[PDB]
RNA sequence: AGCGUGUAACCCCAUUCGUAGGAAUUCCCAGUAAGUGCGGGUCAUAAGCUUGCGUUGAUUAAGUCCCUGCCCUUUACACACCGCCCGU
RNA sequence: GGCCCUUGCGGUGCUCCUGGAGCGCUCCGGGUUGCAGGUGCCCGAGGCCGA
């Protein structure tokens, strides 16, 4: 297995390096295409090579898989397949980082929960490859306040790191009850540049494929590259008048760091994006809006 | 003869209680039929794209399950329901084989990575058991009151563990005994190629006492499981136009520049109706067809407990209890004798004649001393048969009823 | 060869006058070792602790009452040393001892519960024989804590004075109380 | 490294008579001046390139 | 490709072509049609066990590496092959390795301070 | 304890050689590779004969009367058999390789074509000898391999199909009229070759 | 002629002892040290389980010695027993008949089978399994 | 980090000639001295020698 | 904005049932007009000879293909479809 | 008893010796569990092969000469001095 | 013992001395609970704090819907089994 | 264990029966050999390479 794995991640890295290549090629192509069915001049950069381009469109046909992308390598099994997510924590955890922890179960439908021991973390990413988990998630905590969240997507997919902020728990306030535990609706906002787009990915794939009637809402709002998550449940009361109540945690997020491996690789993967805040005009820069 | 599936078979069972027989191809498919109306009722198939290697059934029948070369994980469906129960994943490496308890329902399941992992069913808390190898894993059986497990490996050691506490009962060298010839294209000789080669088949008896084993050779070895040491060995071909039979290749065919087994080939595939490729081990196509290498593709022992079968390159071989092969007589003395057999008959005592002719193993004499009894003394004699001759005496009456124009 | 616990305690002569128990005490010949101490996986699945030896599980019922947890070799030392005390105060075989303790310790029916708010009420049940022997183990060994603590005595002549009192069948220990109490409420609960 | 040599198997080192030093030394410290020349040489030569 | 693009027929046979074509390692990628037409008879060799064993730097040269398989040095999974021609498939790949109680084994093991005389000789 | 002995052969009708029925008809004789099975169509049956051979049968020869038969390998080694009794009675060893045994219709003689000859034996008589056949004669006639036999029914002279185009009829004894007597007309191999119910007139 | 030896390795956690097995007397020694002088001697027996296993006569004509690296006490102590257990198997195998070796392979895995084969311990929990048993989870 | 991302995909069962006469030690591939492979007859030429 | 379920080209037993009994809205007629069209679709195909000729010569390859991988492929899921049985004794079946 | 791999001696029966008498004939069963041996004496004794403690004595009322065991079957053969066979 | 290239405690053997946190409430199933030491400060967070790494290592439980709740349903004809949820 | 012109030591040169794969030879016998239709086969170099 541990041979199966190196080779597919070679196989994942070598598609990676030609993507911007198999881009181009295709988008001279195209440019082809529309001065055949529109007469007029080749384009003088496609003037040379013109035939080989024309041969290739009579070989193009919906069977083939188009171009590569590697968003779409590391999500393979998005739709397909529903998601499995473990959640742990860092080596002796506070009072209050269980309870977080166990909160987070509850939101994400499926997920299950590990005592952290004496676990390395090398060795906890081998058994979460081997018994098919997903997707895994690291809490730190403050002083007895969650304070940073890692997501990693195991089959050598992109990890995310987050830095949380103001943490309400549903243990801090009485008496609320129980939670819903359907499959929720999800709504994104606020996400319009290429890296919003980015992260808005990582935070969907996380959850199955909802029912049409289901009532369960989770709202992740961007607003100056911070993230604000949200767990609603709606009633209609009457036609277009609904009833929103807050249940479930409520915290913000703050991304500054992904990397292409997972959260054993610290030492080998590359960075997608990093945060820098020493930059002359950093003060002034926002990367999730445009 | 059924042919719904496309590709080749790799295994085939039978249900416990009905006339249902489950078989998995390389189709992707597990395909059930039942001997009532001839009907292919149920087909099984993987969500994803995987090619099945073997399959095994639950005493109970309900439960379906099959293992994969690629995806290297175990698919269970439920019988009648024909949905996917479950994916059991944490082997590394392609399954070698399944086997459930016959009379526990769990699976016992073996792969490459050197273990045998043990799976429960009926467990409200999933629990999974793993037992450890030092070699590779190649068969796994359980004995049929199902309290002992049996593990063939790669280095030829057959390795018997007790399946509830997690202990190795006893180990069994075999290499030794699996006589293995060198094929006229081997460059190496008959022991460096024996040196890298282990059992492939395993088969209990129905008492258990015995283990059956079988690979790439023409022996079948019978082992006595408690002493671990080789009872006996048979020879399932004798035939000399089949490759690797020997093991030492004949110096006449030499000459200078070897043994020149490719005109011999070439020979050989003047039979035509396809083309040879290279590279294909087995089929038309293949170049080694003419002479196929004698192989034990598989054993297996019938529960009723008469007869063996196995599955080889020449055919389908079957073996059966026969008197003349041994004397084995229970109890004997100097008075036991067909003489004194027939004298008690003539003073009609006929208890110490049918217990004396008991104590012999000669199925006529116990014949005679049964149809000379009359009607009417049947539930003396029986009344006076003591508890250990009953089970002989079923076992000759089971043995009767085949042969024999009074059936009532 | 002869396999003796510490040794010097033989196993072969240790026998069990109960036939319900004896396939839930670990004591004979092929669960022989010489110390108590084996590396062994006995929680990974249900009934395989009752392969477990006998003073193994002793020495591990003794780690968690009245100790910082994870200290087995001192444990271990202590349990030779109840065995040393054992055999010079009495003069038969300390495994015996401790055998008949366990036997005499371990209740034979137990009260179920029914609980509301107000009152409860109650049902005498029968105890399986692995209960009967993990509460044995327990009862001792809580016995021989709270004998041994606050008081000029080291807990290994407290826990042998248990198990010396406990095989007897006296009403001095602990164990005998504790059973002979739970077997009264289950009487007067039929 | 393998600095280490046995006792029995060392031998002893060659004695210089004073004669054949001044010749040794001479023809290293000329030698050290030649090689300082051309390497600087060589600079002007990537420089002016 | 002459078939209309439009075509189901054309789509479920493109289709079928390439994973069979991808599985066996002869076509990088399954894309268009158009590497299909890329695949040559020297595609077939790259595929062989010799030079597949070249590639996971088992060997270092192409005599060397028909020598091992011929020596009975080198098995796919339990089984051992001897003959040079044979196609190895991708997820074939990951399991070709040294036969055990081999010489060849013995250095590998010895070079990085891992001989074990009991598990490896047994 | 361990008593078992071999029943049957399943998974295989046939291998290769020529398929023969019994003096009444009711069986059929295949060979399966190394062995050979006697179907019973009048009882629905399957019976493997114990004997085994080292080599894969091509011919198998069966006497008129019923009792006797004859199993040659590839290898070229023989097994006189009896079928009554399903035992090995004798073995023996031809030279070379042989197309096809065949008996004589009367019993009493059987040809054996190898090489580019034909040798006639004698039966096999009650006497038993540490040499199973007696040869009587030899012929010597076509260029190339022989490859088919037929006796009339007379059992007076016999006929030899062959490879190099031509068939050769020959005489059981030596008749003045008819030495022997060869017939072309052909521009392929022999395959067959057959005489009418009384008389030497023939097929090729 | 030639000097009869074996090399073997034995492992427990992060403590790994290799031992050295050659034609001798009888004598074992751990790091330039006897038997009994390792620590701690609480597991001391843990420490002497082969040789009462198998007697003095058996271990009377070879020399062990045994060199131990990393991990604590009990994980060493336990590497000591898998390397000295291994190293006698090996040599009674390679420079003696097989029937002798059998018989002792066979009472030390009928004794302890942690004494041949090590079984380092690995991840293995319920929350990797979905609720429910195997079968009749989401019917 | 280059170096670290090449012991990701190193083989184990990889396989050189310059492996069988050497040994690592600690994990590091010292190239030791060869031999001189004195005989007797010259070591006793070099003694003269020396005196 | 939810995770979109894709398209499988596999289609079990459940689902295939479920297709055919929504547009026709008795069990044995919502069978009789799927065999109807399965057997048009059948006849279509062998009308063409360019689908004909090409589907012969792709099985010629596909199974030589096969034999050099030492059948070991990735398999195709098995298609839904119609059969017709007679009511007739079952002794024909052997 | 030798090891016919090593020839090295691993053990004999009896505490001194076997019988009295010359040993006329010694056979072991197909299990390796019996082992029988025959004197010049006229006794007859069954060893256990492991660990070799004698089983039981047969008395013969002549003396042995030959001995042969068929494995499979059990079946001890015995020839007499008085011309005689016994089973 | 094990992580950490920018000019060990714990434990162990022996010697001496000598009679702790209510009511409520939270969390936890195997290298887990608990104890002990040793490092780093890594473009966010972190100073009486944060995160790695090793050492020792347990008691009970592997099953029900009784309480407190949650997710679904009550329209692939092998054998065998089974034979209509209700109301506005 | 045995060895007594020896050796924990080493080397050479001839002989040692082809399954199909040296057939055909007791006697007898060997003399007068007494234009259907065929269209085959071969022709691809691109490296998820090692050094
Ligand atoms: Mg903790
Ligand atoms: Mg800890
Ligand atoms: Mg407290
Ligand atoms: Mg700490």
């Amino acid at each position: 297995m541990l041979r199966r794995e190196a080779r597919l991640r070679r196989e994942y890295l070598y598609r990676k390096a030609r993507e911007e290549a198999q881009r181009s090629a295709q988008e001279r192509k195209e440019r082809l295409r529309r001065a055949l069915e529109e007469n007029r001049l080749i384009p003088t950069e496609l003037r040379r090579e013109a035939l080989a381009l024309q041969g290739s469109l009579e070989f193009d046909d919906a069977g083939g898989e188009g171009v590569t992308s590697h968003v779409d390598d590391e999500y393979r099994w998005a739709g397909v397949e529903d998601p499995k997510v473990m959640i742990t924590t860092s080596r002796d955890p506070s009072s209050r980082l269980k309870m977080f922890a166990k909160e987070l179960k509850l939101v994400f439908p499926g997920a299950q929960r590990m005592n952290r021991g004496r676990h390395e973390v090398g060795a906890l990413v081998r058994a979460c490859k081997a018994n098919g988990v997903t997707d895994l998630l690291v809490v730190h905590e403050h002083r007895g306040t969650p304070v940073g969240l890692i997501v990693s997507h195991l089959p050598f997919g992109p990890t995310a790191y987050f830095t949380l902020c103001n943490v309400v728990m549903r243990h801090d306030i009485p008496d609320l009850g129980t939670m819903s535990e359907a499959k929720p609706h999800l709504i994104t906002h606020g996400f319009s540049s290429r890296l919003g787009k980015r992260v808005s990915d990582i935070l969907r794939y996380l959850f199955p494929v909802p029912k049409d009637d289901s009532h369960r809402v989770i709202t992740f709002a961007n607003q100056d590259d911070y993230i604000s998550f949200r767990h609603h449940v709606y009633k209609k009361t009457d036609h277009r008048n609904v009833e929103l109540t807050e249940v479930g945690p409520r915290f913000e997020l703050k991304l500054y760091m992904i990397r292409l491996g997972t959260l054993e690789q610290e030492a080998t993967a590359d960075v997608e994006w990093r945060w820098h805040p020493y930059t002359n005009t950093a003060r002034k820069r926002v990367f999730l809006s445009t | 003869t059924f042919t719904e599936h496309s590709s080749g078979v790799t295994g085939v069972t039978f249900t416990a209680t009905g006339y249902v027989v489950v078989t998995s191809s390389m189709d992707g498919t597990v395909r059930a039929f039942d001997l009532h109306r001839y009907r292919n009722f149920r087909t099984f198939t993987s969500p994803r794209p995987t090619q099945f290697s073997c399959v095994a059934v639950d005493a109970s029948g309900e439960i379906v399950s099959a293992g994969a070369q690629d995806s290297f994980e175990i698919f269970v469906w439920s019988m009648q329901t024909g949905r996917l129960l479950d994916v059991l994943s944490g082997h590394e490496g392609p399954i070698s084989g399944l086997c459930f308890n016959p009379m526990k329902s769990v699976l016992a399941s073996a792969s490459w990575d050197k273990t045998v992992r043990l799976w429960d069913m009926f467990d409200s808390w999933r629990t999974k058991e793993t037992l450890a190898l030092t070699s590779d894993a190649l068969a796994v059986t359980f004995r049929p009151d199902g309290a002992e497990l049996a593990v063939a490996t790669l280095n030829s050691q057959i390795t018997f563990w007790d399946p509830e506490n997690a202990v190795q009962t006893g180990s069994i060298e075999g290499r030794h005994d699996l006589k293995t010839g060198r094929k006229e294209l081997d460059k190496i000789t008959a022991k460096h190629a024996a040196k890298g080669k282990a059992f492939t088949a395993l088969c209990y008896s129905a008492d258990g006492h015995s283990i059956l084993a079988g690979g790439m050779s023409k022996f079948v070895c019978i082992y006595h499981v408690r002493e671990q040491i080789l009872m006996k060995r048979f020879e399932i071909s004798c035939n000399l136009s089949l490759d690797a039979m020997e093991e030492f290749l004949n110096r006449r065919k030499m000459t200078e520049f070897g043994n020149l087994a490719l005109i011999d080939q070439d020979a050989g595939q003047e039979d035509g109706v396809a083309i040879p490729l290279p590279g294909v081990r087995k089929g038309d196509m293949s170049s080694r067809h003419f002479k196929p290498e004698i192989r034990v593709t598989s054993l297996r022992f019938s529960p009723t407990g008469r007869c063996w079968a196995a599955t080889t390159t020449e055919g389908l071989l079957i073996y059966s209890l026969d008197t003349r092969v041994l004397f084995d007589p229970f109890e004997l003395d100097t008075s036991v004798t067909p003489g004194r057999v027939r004298e008690a008959l003539r003073q009609q005592d006929f208890t110490r004649a049918i217990l004396m002719a008991l104590r012999l193993n000669e199925s006529k004499l116990v014949q005679e001393a049964l149809e000379a009894v009359p009607r009417g003394e049947i539930e003396v004699v029986t009344s006076s048969l003591p508890e250990l001759y009953v089970e002989k005496v079923l076992e000759f009456l089971a043995s009767s009823f085949e042969v024999s124009r009074h059936l009532e | 060869p002869d396999i003796k616990l510490f040794g010097k305690w033989s196993t072969d002569d240790v026998q069990i006058n109960d036939i319900s128990l004896q396939d839930y005490i670990a004591v004979k010949e092929k669960y022989a070792k010489y110390l108590p101490h084996s590396a062994g996986r006995y929680a990974a699945k249900r009934f395989r602790k009752a392969q477990c030896p006998i003073v193994e599980r002793l020495t591990n019922s003794m780690m968690m009452h009245g100790r910082n947890n994870g200290k087995k070799l001192m444990t271990v030392r202590i349990v030779k040393h109840a065995f040393e005390i054992i055999h010079l105060l009495t003069g038969e075989n300390p495994l015996q001892v401790l055998v008949n303790a366990i036997i005499n310790s371990g209740p034979r029916e137990d009260s179920t519960r029914i609980g509301r708010a107000g009152t409860v009420r109650r049902q005498a049940v029968d105890v399986s024989p692995l209960r009967r022997v993990n509460q044995a183990i327990w009862l001792l060994c809580t016995g021989a804590r709270e004998a041994a603590f606050r008081n000029i005595k080291t807990i290994a002549e407290c826990l042998a004075d248990e198990l010396i009192n406990a095989a007897k069948g006296s009403s001095n220990s602990y164990a005998i109380k504790k059973k002979d109490e739970l077997e009264r409420v289950a009487k007067s609960n039929r | 490294k393998a600095g280490k040599v046995p006792k029995d198997r060392r031998r002893p080192a060659v004695i210089r008579e004073p004669h054949e030093r001044k010749i040794l030394a001479l023809l290293d410290a000329l030698s050290t001046v030649h090689s300082q020349k051309m390497k600087k040489a060589k600079e002007q030569r990537h420089l002016h390139n | 490709r002459d078939l209309p693009e439009r075509d189901q027929f054309r789509v479920r046979a493109s289709a079928a072509l390439l994973d069979k074509l991808y599985a066996l390692g002869l076509v990088p990628t399954r894309g268009s049609l158009e590497l299909c037409d890329f695949v040559t008879a020297s595609s077939f060799c790259r595929r062989r066990l010799p030079t597949v064993l070249l590639k996971l730097r088992m060997a270092q040269h192409l005599q060397a590496a028909v020598a091992f398989v011929e020596q009975g040095h080198v098995r796919v999974g339990p089984d051992v092959v001897t003959d040079p021609a044979f196609l190895v498939t991708r997820s074939m790949e990951d399991f070709v390795t040294w036969v055990d109680s081999s010489k060849i084994k013995r250095h590998v093991l010895e070079y990085n301070e891992e001989r074990d005389d009991f598990d490896l000789e047994a | 304890k361990f008593a078992y002995r071999f029943s049957n052969l399943l998974g295989t009708v046939y291998r290769r050689g020529n398929l023969n029925f019994t003096c009444d008809g009711n069986s059929v004789i295949s060979p399966v590779g190394n062995r050979v099975t006697v179907f019973d169509l009048k009882n629905n049956k399957s019976d493997t004969l114990p004997l085994a051979t080292r080599y894969n049968v091509k011919c198998v020869g069966l006497s008129p009367d019923g009792r006797l038969a004859i199993i040659v390998d590839e290898g070229g080694d023989a097994l006189l058999v009896s079928l009554v009794c399903r035992s090995v009675l004798h073995h023996f060893h031809f030279k070379g390789s042989v197309h096809s045994v065949s008996f004589s219709p009367d019993g009493r003689k059987f040809v054996v074509t190898k090489g580019n000859i034909a040798q006639m034996y004698h039966a096999p008589g009650k006497k038993r000898e540490f040499n199973a056949f007696v040869l009587d004669k030899t012929y010597f006639g076509p260029y190339d391999e022989t490859t088919c036999i037929d006796w009339t029914d007379d059992s007076r002279c016999f006929v030899v199909g062959s490879k190099d185009m031509s068939t050769w009829v020959f005489g059981a004894e030596r008749w003045d009229n008819l030495i022997y007597y060869a017939l072309g007309g052909h521009k392929d191999a022999i395959v067959a070759c057959f005489f009418e119910s009384n008389s030497l007139d023939l097929y090729s | 002629g030639p000097l009869q030896s074996v090399q073997v390795f034995g492992r427990k956690k992060t403590a790994t002892a290799v031992a050295h097995c050659k034609r001798g007397n009888g004598l074992i020694k751990v790091n330039g040290r006897p038997l009994e002088m390792i620590e701690p001697r609480t597991l001391q027996y843990k420490l002497l389980e082969p040789v009462l296993l198998l007697g003095k006569e058996r271990f009377a004509g070879v020399d062990i010695r045994v060199r131990v690296k990393g991990g604590g006490h009990v994980a060493q102590i336990y590497a000591i027993r898998q390397s000295i257990s291994k190293a006698l198997v090996a040599y009674y195998q390679k420079y003696v008949d097989e029937a002798s070796k059998k018989e002792i392979k066979d009472i030390l895995i009928q004794y302890d089978r942690t004494l041949l084969v090590a079984d380092p311990r690995r991840c293995e929990s319920k929350k990797f399994g979905g609720p429910g048993a195997r079968a009749r989870y989401q019917k | 980090k280059a170096l670290r991302k090449k012991a990701l995909e190193k083989n184990p069962d990889e396989f050189y000639y310059k492996m069988t006469r050497v040994k690592l030690q600690d994990g590091v591939h010292i190239i030791k001295e060869t031999k001189e492979e004195v005989t007797p007859e010259q070591l006793k030429l070099m003694r003269t020698q020396d005196v | 904005d939810d995770v979109v379920r894709k398209e499988k080209p596999k289609e079990d037993a459940y689902e295939y049932k479920k297709r055919l009994t929504l547009d026709h809205e008795s069990l044995a007629e919502i069978y009789e007009q799927e065999y109807i069209k399965l057997n048009q679709q059948k006849t279509a195909e062998e009308e063409n000879p360019e689908h004909v000729e090409i589907q012969k010569m792709m099985d010629s390859l596909f199974l030589k293909l096969d034999a050099l991988s030492n059948f070991h492929f990735i398999p195709k899921p098995p298609v839904p479809e119609i059969k017709v049985v007679s009511n007739l004794p079952a002794i024909t079946m052997e | 008893v030798y090891n016919m791999q090593s020839g090295i001696h691993r053990g004999s029966f009896g505490k001194d010796q076997a019988h009295k008498g010359s040993v006329r004939g010694v056979a072991v069963d197909g299990l390796n569990q019996l082992t029988v041996t025959t004197g010049s004496e006229g006794l007859l004794k069954f060893w256990n092969f492991k660990n070799k403690i004698l089983i039981h004595s047969v008395s013969l009322s002549s003396s042995p000469n030959i001995m042969l065991l068929h494995r499979d079957s059990g079946i001890l053969g015995l020839a007499l001095d008085d011309f005689s066979i016994s089973v």
